[PDB]
């Protein structure tokens, strides 16, 4: 059955429709082996892709309720559609949240998974923080952050400035430091230190991986200048 | 332009 | 919820493009039983196309993988089962479709212009059926989707410009179920330069709220004469 | 390219 719902996983990501692929995986991990490398980027697109086509929709609704300040009428619908989106978005985030705890994160039994785990669990708070408004959103801000901090301290000790997972942590928690702590000496500086980091240790670079971390660079940069200009 | 995070839906 | 409001709605749901709260929105608007405006028939028509377009899209997709898995059982047989899924789906979809046309559009139909766009609107959703049928199934699902196409074609050659929207759009889909339906390219052909040629002729009669739509679709008749011609 | 129908997705 294992071996049968990635493949079905893969059908669905090639059909993309990746509710039923988020279903396939969602059913993998569930049966509680860890993830080998290709089962854990399969789950992770097919859940970025359901979550973000509601971030997408809610960003939309709320620039249009945002817009529509001084027409009451249309604002209110803006504003009730928008509350129907976060419903589905916080399913959703919960739902992968769920995952993690109870399954990816304590069986992980190598530093690179463990890593990539608690990204993704800050990750997912960090969506749930950016619809979180008044007393519980200190508090999802606080897990986002406590877990990407632990990620943080176990890539700087475990992995190659150059690791695709340790730039992409960075690109992510420095984006966490800008837009959801409104920090951004602390979002560029982290930015900036990883992508020194990595160009001092170009060598740590291998053949399979270098394209996912030199396109990695090439986005923290551009973070930086678009936050800097 | 916006800013980046990873993964991304596309790509 | 009153029809104005449900406007609203799927225009915002468009914006978010969630298709099918848009879809959902126009079919409860067709359901209230007054003829559709304009924007009404035109919100229903990209609702339902990204509804049933999706499964389209994926329908191709997982039928070839299905085709290049001979040999291969327990794929093939995901595969197949997969594609009969969405093969559900999607003629749920035509079918809700077809229902609203046949028992509130149609028969309430007052001018030609929407009597045409209903027509033709019928005619697309039975192709997509004859897409996915099989059989002597097949042969009357083609059946349906022709007498629709053809007479939606003879109203506006009737009652309609050259340049008119409708009646190019008409065109261009009857000259596809020709071409991809009917296996005729000949047909295909003749039915889209005639089109293409008779709104070349008379350009003087697009307005400004026409003339975007009238030269595009033009655009995309004189494509499938280049594609089809190569 | 692919042959034109509309609507369009
Ligand atoms: C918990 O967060 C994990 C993030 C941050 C780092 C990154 C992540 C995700 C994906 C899974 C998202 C985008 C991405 C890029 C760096 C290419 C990867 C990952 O790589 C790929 O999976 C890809 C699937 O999409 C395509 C276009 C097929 O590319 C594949 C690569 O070849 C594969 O290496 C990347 O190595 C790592 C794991
Ligand atoms: C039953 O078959 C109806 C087809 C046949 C021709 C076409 C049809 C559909 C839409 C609704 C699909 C694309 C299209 C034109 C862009 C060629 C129209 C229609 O135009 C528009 O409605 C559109 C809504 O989608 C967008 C891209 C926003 O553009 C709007 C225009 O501005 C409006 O004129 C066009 O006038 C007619 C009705
Ligand atoms: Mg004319």
């Amino acid at each position: 059955d294992k071996n049968e719902l990635v493949q079905k996983a893969k059908l669905a990501e090639q059909a993309e429709r990746y509710d039923d692929m988020a279903a396939c995986m969602k059913s993998v991990t569930e049966q509680g082996a860890e993830l080998s490398n290709e089962e854990r980027n399969l789950l992770s697109v097919a859940y970025k892709n359901v979550v973000g086509a509601r971030r997408s929709s809610w960003r939309v609704v709320s620039s249009i309720e945002q817009k529509t300040e001084g027409a009451e009428k249309k604002q209110q619908m803006a504003r009730e559609y928008r509350e129907k989106i976060e419903t589905e978005l916080r399913d959703i985030c919960n739902d992968v949240l769920s995952l993690l705890e109870k399954f990816l994160i304590p069986n992980a039994s190598q530093a690179e998974s463990k890593v990539f785990y608690l990204k993704m669990k800050g990750d997912y708070y960090r969506y749930l923080a950016e619809v979180a408004a008044g007393d519980d959103k200190k508090g999802i801000v606080d897990q986002s952050q406590q877990a990407y901090q632990e990620a943080f301290e176990i890539s700087k000790k475990e992995m190659q400035p150059t690791h695709p997972i340790r730039l992409g942590l960075a690109l992510n928690f420095s984006v966490f430091y800008y837009e959801i702590l409104n920090s951004p000496e602390k979002a560029c500086s982290l930015a900036k230190t990883a992508f020194d980091e990595a160009i001092a240790e170009l060598d740590t670079l291998s053949e399979e991986s270098y394209k996912d971390s030199t396109l990695i660079m090439q986005l923290l940069r551009d973070n930086l200048t678009l936050w800097t200009s | 332009p916006r800013r980046n995070t990873l993964p991304a839906m596309d790509q």
